[PDB]
């Protein structure tokens, strides 16, 4: 029942000094060796320290680790933060024949400004209608911050059944992109006079509408 | 040096048996007196230790993963494989085969992580539908058009415009789980409205696991 406690979110501006902790609950932190792993997103983790004070060949000298055994906490000191340091940090232990990892500390460097949320609405196609299906697609692009709330409308009644939306994702031009999909039956598409998608972004609302034509 | 490469299918059905084998090149399994271990990592979560093996029959497993991890070493093929039983939807994690020099110490060499997805459906092809631009689809001097990919299994699906000739303004969105099992996404491109009726735009959606390639032309909407 030994678990390593790590700060979930840690942020610091480049060039300063930050300390990442790793606290053990039951077992003492000087009992077993502690290994810190720095893992890039979409990449294999790499060992950046070993034996709790020794730096492997290849890593910079700044990856310095210290042990505070009185508080049962393992510390990893980072000096001179850079761009490439933004990665997930995990601390390792062994306990007793059962390797236990840490919670995970993400390094934040501590970015484009607000961006207009261009909105496009697409009606269902005739080929989809012949397949006894219908889908309303709302597109959300070129916006910042990456937090947009969508709300489908059937003329005036909000629509929630069959609504599928995507989390915002960063674009190539530093902005964000998102989408919303409204699964619908062919009968329900023509039952209402018009359908609309409303996008709320930083208070401002951008609305498009489509009709069966 | 030495390297660690994983194999096995990237998909597994719920309540089934997982078969992931990690092979070794540039070294020997039995020689050197080192260990092997399997470590998984869910997307957005921390690393989780599964178990460790020696070149002999010595095995130790995580208490939360006990009585479900079966790992064996075949020195003839210079590789070791892990078998998992009763896989659920919470077992979706990136599996890493890492070499371990010291049993209480660092995993010095990490293999590249294979993606394992557990979903409950039959592998089905995608349904590509055209996304017709119109007067309500343009805001200013530019318009937008795309293609809809709906009701497919599994990830990933690649969409290319004009056989890759059109890349500027193309936005491929990540997939989202539908209300019933399957996924859905779309790929759209921003274009000036002057070339709507004079240029042909064809989307190329490919689904390799189902072996389906669909080319769908995009045309402006015709009122009927």
């Amino acid at each position: 029942n030994f678990m390593l406690t790590q700060p979930h979110s840690v942020s610091e501006s480049p060039g300063k000094t930050v300390t990442i902790s790793c606290t053990g609950s039951s077992g003492s932190i000087a009992s077993n060796y502690v290994q810190w792993y720095q893992q890039r997103p979409g990449s294999a983790p790499t060992t950046v320290i070993y034996e709790d004070n020794q730096r492997p060949s290849g890593v910079p000298d700044r990856f310095s680790g210290s042990i505070d055994s009185s508080s049962n906490s393992a510390s990893l000191t980072i000096s001179g933060l850079k761009t490439e340091d933004e990665a997930d940090y995990y601390c390792q232990s062994y306990d007793s024949s059962n390797v236990v990892f840490g919670g995970g500390t993400k390094l934040t460097v501590l970015g484009q400004p607000k961006a207009a949320p261009s909105v496009t609405l697409f009606p269902p196609s005739s080929e989809e209608l012949q397949a006894n299906k219908a889908t309303l697609v709302c597109l959300i692009s070129d916006f910042y911050p990456g937090a947009v709330t969508v709300a489908w409308k059937a003329d005036s009644s909000p629509v929630k059944a069959g609504v599928e939306t995507t989390t915002p994702s960063k674009q190539s031009n530093n902005k964000y992109a998102a989408s919303s999909y409204l699964s619908l039956t062919p009968e329900q598409w023509k039952s209402h006079r018009s359908y609309s998608c409303q996008v709320t972004h930083e208070g401002s609302t951008v609305e498009k509408t489509v009709a069966p034509t | 040096q030495v390297q660690l490469q994983e194999s096995g299918p990237g998909l597994v059905k719920p309540s089934e048996t997982l078969s992931l084998t990690c092979t070794v090149s540039g070294g020997s399994v039995s020689s050197g007196g080192y260990f092997w271990s399997w470590i998984r990592q869910p997307p957005g979560k921390g690393l989780e230790w599964i178990g460790c093996i020696y070149y002999s029959g010595s095995t130790n497993y995580n208490p939360s993963l006990k009585s479900r991890v079966t790992i064996s070493v075949d020195t003839s093929k210079d590789q070791f494989s892990l078998k998992l039983s009763s896989v659920t939807a919470a077992d979706t994690a990136v599996y890493y085969c890492a070499r371990q020099l010291w049993l209480r110490g660092r995993f010095d060499y990490w293999g590249q992580g294979t993606l394992v997805t557990v979903s409950s459906a039959s592998t089905k092809g995608p349904s590509v539908f055209p996304l017709a631009p119109s007067s309500k689809s343009t805001s200013g001097g530019t318009a937008a058009l795309g293609c809809l990919v709906k009701d497919y299994f599994p990830e990933p699906v690649t969409v290319s415009w004009n056989s890759g000739a059109l890349t500027s303004g193309v936005h491929t969105f990540p997939a989202v789980l539908q209300s019933s099992g399957l996924y859905s996404l779309s790929s759209v491109v921003t274009v000036p409205s002057s070339s709507l009726g004079t240029q042909t735009y064809i989307c190329n959606v490919n689904h390799k696991p189902s072996n389906t390639k669909v080319d769908k032309k995009v045309e402006p909407k015709s009122c009927d």
